[PDB]
């Protein structure tokens, strides 16, 4: 069970948001998704793998993977 | 059919700002105008939901996706 924080920097607008939400949306054990525009954070809770999620957003743009510990 | 339910600080679409997606069947804290507001994701209807059964405040809104 895990916290993730990504930098996603193409979240500009609602549209860009969720276009970012949807690419990881169904990967396995994900319990939440927040995305907020001020810091262009995306934070994941679950017990998902990470490394499924930095694939996933790759495709969207580039993103920095800021924390990932202990939910 | 639904996995999450989404949550927004508005109820109009064309204004409302996204929060957050909430798998269903599952509780996540949101901070939204500088306080933290407890949800439970119940089912796909998606009622907005308070862990501590008070209502929510009247501009929380959701949504199933």
């Amino acid at each position: 069970q895990q916290k993730v924080v990504l930098k996603v920097p193409t979240m500009t607008d609602e549209k860009t948001k969720q276009k970012a939400i949807e690419a990881v949306a169904d990967i396995y054990g994900i319990d939440s998704i927040a995305a907020d525009l001020k810091d262009n954070k995306m934070t994941i809770i679950g017990d998902m793998d990470t490394v499924e999620i930095a694939k996933k957003l790759r495709k969207i743009g580039k993103i920095d993977i800021v924390s990932v510990g202990p939910a | 059919p639904a996995r999450f339910c989404v949550y927004y600080d508005g109820h109009l679409p064309a204004t409302r700002v996204l929060l957050m997606y909430v798998r269903i069947g599952t509780t996540a804290t949101i901070t939204a105008r500088g306080h933290e507001f407890e949800v439970e994701a119940k089912d796909q209807n998606c009622k907005v939901i308070l862990t501590n059964g008070k209502q929510a405040p009247d501009w929380l809104a959701a949504e199933p996706y």
